[PDB]
């Protein structure tokens, strides 16, 4: 009966996203900002459309390698930008110093960090059926912390985690494929169908 | 004859706690046009607040006041013969959005209401074999020709703009098309009545 | 020893971490502390004084002229004296007060504002302001008449000196919340004519003042936009 | 200090792992929660 | 209502400055002092002087990288030079190995350390405006502990957090540019303005 | 007429647990020298304990006894007919400190005291519409002429020298320009008077 | 076992740091105090 509930179903960390970082100094712009989405994949997504409203809080974890994947000692800088927050613009932009961003540093041989974003809405709960004239989470950010730009390519992978999931309004779950992000269309000419077909209706296997 | 469905099962209530509670003409019974429906049919939605935004004095209430908060008493009544064979799907969706095919009178149909495109998927992309997991009743021309839903307000937030919002949507779909033999009445009406409930702004 | 196994968020510095850190000169006793007055525990004890608003904002005024709202006898009934927004957050005349600066400090607010205004005339003159608060949604006034059909005040000058005005809510949601703006505008009506008797000088000033009722709130802590470096 | 001994399972992402993570953002009381109907406490409830 | 506390508006720990160290042998000084000072970067600056007396204690962390930012097996000392104390006048100068300098010694590699300094003032507080005829909280100074200078480039960035703060007699907040440290002068010939200018004073929007 | 401003809210007090507490002459009514305000005018600004450094027997108790706490009653007057208009900002800062425009004098003025240059940024650049998170009194000739504020005091030690530093200063800004109409008098005096609370020395 | 997260300030040695070290000959008892006249429980006894 367990793992029916809720809280159960929305558990199991999983990647939210995966983000390529260079440092090439000049040509490349040796950061990477990427937007805290959940819709990013649709499996969560068909999940989550499930219901009207919920309310939550987000774990995140950062498996970070370069390239072939060999692990060397340098620092690393993961800061996040709150909503209503300026992003940083460049490598060295003094966004990175701004206080009320908070930021994490670790080592990159070190064991993958953790962190826990809580409920950022300024309304009772999140949103993705809003009819009228969404839901921003914040920003994650990353660089290499040194003085002179060292060569090295990175890709990060963002693996979120809700915690005590709270849904509201349930919602059924979608037949049709999603066309595009952020907007519920699906192709008119072409219906995909619930089910598939069978030769007679009077007849069953 | 009295069978009523409770959304999700709590009676219209007032905010916990100034905003005003008229009630003189204010809230009292509103019944829009008829729809005639007829073998060839879609079947038709409708948006609140939106529908009543000029109606009456609630409309002038619903201009200004820029927030609002409401229940409201939904009947819908269906007059046929006993020789009309058919069957409606009387639903209620929050916060329910029109998807492109690929404006705002799909988002803001008015007082007339608006006819699906493609029901079998509610035009939101979504099946309607499971559309039954929203206050609901049959409206089955063999049995019950009227039907009745209560719906409390339900949204994230205490208040809001009934101009720019419209917290949910109404919808009729036959399920099972008209038929009749010929020389009966080849349109059958639908009478839809709003009564509002705890209104506040 | 006593089995344990690391877990991930290891050897990460968080820069708002709350933990301890070794104190490096221990059993060093600092300075005991006396009573110094006026001990401050909450900006919202700051919010609360109310300050001067700078509603003359223009490239013709310079001084603390700016701070000034003109009045003077030329002016005919019923004509519009000044009108500004409510916006204790956003760029305008509340940018000289506490709120004004504290709010840019926060993301988001809400609450009840007090507006009060203060003439400084002769003694001996006398007339009335129609003080006005058009809720948000809707444009300033066209006219006094449409002004007196909402929230206001009559002020005769002539007897009270000064008025308080109070802004029932306010709020910064929509304009973020439909990234994922209007408000108030308050006005000064002239209901009569300013009056005066002979030999006094016929032009007067209204200085503005505003401040957060207890209900104000604040959220989400950032940085100002003012500051260069 | 206190003597310890790390054991295996160590420096190891579990990514069903149930554990605490740091907040990043202290302090913040999040917008409370008001009554919303129709909350859904299991999918058996959806089921049936 | 706790954000708007003092204690949490000075949390929330940021950089304070940063330091580059270079082990050159003779050429090079091989270490760097750096004086407490909390006024560097007007950001903290600017609300610092929003109360006149102000009672706390300090929470440094040090990160440290080398150029390009690969880290390597180097140790290093940090030693804090309390007030009216002499400072290292060189590399391997004997001010290193006075006692009463308290310093901690830490492989690079390590995760970076941490270090409390309490309230060190004779006063009962600090205050920034003293109006007659300041507040020397202390020094650190780094160093490479070798024998032989290990030819290296390093920069330290120091990130300082408050603790138990707390105010007395609340000022105006600044609204001109500051032209230089540790005195409040400002452009007479230029003066900013508190507020931005519009058409006409009868018109809002 | 008793409106009164207790700055902070605490009545000056002897220190907590020989010094010298005398009064015979020495707490007493100082009166200045009136300053004549005129339309054109800035505002002026004293500091104490500096401005009673060379006064009565005070200003001999000031001299010696490197150590000096006490607290001060300030009234302020102006005389004004019904046909003068204009208002004053009188506030009390402590610590206040004169900063360059790129001497002693600024910082030590003496018992005539100093006027402002930039009074909109004060001369320590910080804007005027603020200075009203200080212990302050309006004094609009349209209502009152006079304004009384009661200074504890405050300082981070309990004791300092009276000669060396000045703990805080009193101001009084022309927020609106005096006005009259010709044949009036064209200036208007403000007096100063210093009544010390609790000396110590 | 028991999880854990290391924190800023691991493996750092601080000069002045209150802590315990191992004991290098556990079980050795010293030799017991006896009573000598003049100990000195502060430098303020020397000053006055």
């Amino acid at each position: 009966v367990l793992e029916t509930t809720i809280n159960h179903f929305f558990s199991r960390s999983g990647l939210v996203g995966v983000v390529n970082l260079t440092d090439g100094g000049t040509d490349t712009t040796g950061y990477v900002t990427w937007d805290i989405d959940i819709m990013g994949f649709v499996q969560l997504r068909r999940k989550c459309e499930m219901f009207t409203y919920m309310r939550f809080n987000a774990e995140f974890t950062f498996v970070t390698t370069t390239k072939n994947g060999e692990a060397r000692p340098y620092m690393l800088q993961y800061m996040y930008v709150p909503p209503g927050a300026p992003k940083p613009t460049g490598r060295d932009a003094f966004q990175w110093q701004t206080a009320t961003n908070p930021s994490v540093f670790v080592k990159l041989t070190d064991p993958p960090a953790q962190v826990s974003v809580p409920f950022m809405s300024p309304a009772s709960a999140y949103q993705w059926f809003y009819d009228g004239y969404n839901n921003m989470m914040g920003t994650f950010a990353v660089r290499v912390v040194s003085r002179e730009a060292s060569q090295l390519k990175l890709q990060t992978r963002v693996y979120m985690k809700l915690k005590h999931v709270r849904a509201w309004v349930p919602r059924p779950i979608r037949s049709q494929p999603y066309l595009l992000k952020n907007f519920p269309n699906y192709d008119s000419s072409k219906i995909t169908n619930s089910a598939r077909d069978r030769s007679s209706i009077k007849q069953a296997n | 004859a009295a069978n009523i469905v409770l959304a999700y099962g709590e009676w219209p209530e007032y905010c916990p706690d100034k905003p005003t509670r008229p009630d003189v003409s204010v809230n009292r019974f509103y019944t829009l046009d008829s729809k005639m429906w007829q073998e060839n049919s879609t079947g038709w939605y409708w948006k609140f607040p939106d529908v009543l935004n000029k109606t009456g004095v609630f409309g002038q209430n619903a201009q200004f006041h820029y927030l609002y908060r409401s229940g409201f008493c939904l009947h819908v009544q269906c007059n046929a013969s006993k020789f009309h064979q058919g069957a409606l799907l009387v639903a209620v969706i929050p916060e329910f959005v029109i998807a492109g095919r690929g404006g705002f009178t799909t988002t803001f149909p008015g007082t007339t209401g608006a006819t699906f495109h493609d029901p079998y998927v509610l035009d939101s992309g979504v099946p309607l074999s499971q559309a039954l997991i929203y206050p609901h009743q049959w409206i089955n021309l063999r049995t019950n020709n009227c039907a009745t839903v209560i719906v409390p307000y339900i949204n994230a937030v205490p208040f809001d703009s009934a101009i720019n919002h419209s917290n949910f949507g109404l919808i009729v779909i036959p399920v099972s098309p008209l038929k009749y033999s010929s020389g009966a009445t080849t349109a059958i009406p639908i009478t839809i009545t709003i009564a509002p409930l705890n209104s506040e702004f | 020893g006593i089995p344990a196994e690391l877990r991930p968020g290891t050897n990460q510095f968080l820069t708002t971490d709350d933990d301890t850190a070794a104190p490096i000169l221990p059993g060093f006793t600092p300075t005991p502390t006396i009573h110094i007055p006026g001990e401050v525990h909450s900006l919202l004890e700051l919010c609360r004084v109310e300050t001067i608003l700078e509603v003359n904002n223009t490239t013709e005024a310079t001084g603390l002229t700016r701070l000034l709202i003109p009045v003077s006898s030329q002016n005919k009934a019923d004509e519009l004296c000044a009108a500004f927004m409510v916006d204790p957050g956003r760029i305008g005349p509340w940018q000289s007060t506490l709120v004004g600066q504290i709010c840019r400090y926060y993301t988001q607010w809400s609450g009840s504002l007090k507006v009060t205004f203060m003439f400084t005339g002769s003694f001996m003159a006398t007339g009335k302001m129609l003080v006005a608060y058009s809720p948000p949604g809707s444009a300033q006034p066209a006219n006094r008449e449409t002004a007196m059909l909402g929230t206001h005040v009559i002020w005769d000058f002539g007897l009270q000196s000064s008025v308080s005005l109070v802004i029932p809510w306010i709020s910064n949601t929509h304009f973020r919340t439909a990234k994922t703006y209007t408000a108030g505008v308050v006005t000064l009506w002239y209901q009569t004519n300013y009056v005066v008797p002979p030999e006094t000088p016929g032009e007067a000033y209204i200085i503005a003042m505003g401040a957060d009722l207890y209900k104000f709130t604040l959220k989400i802590c950032k940085d100002t936009d003012e500051v260069t470096q």
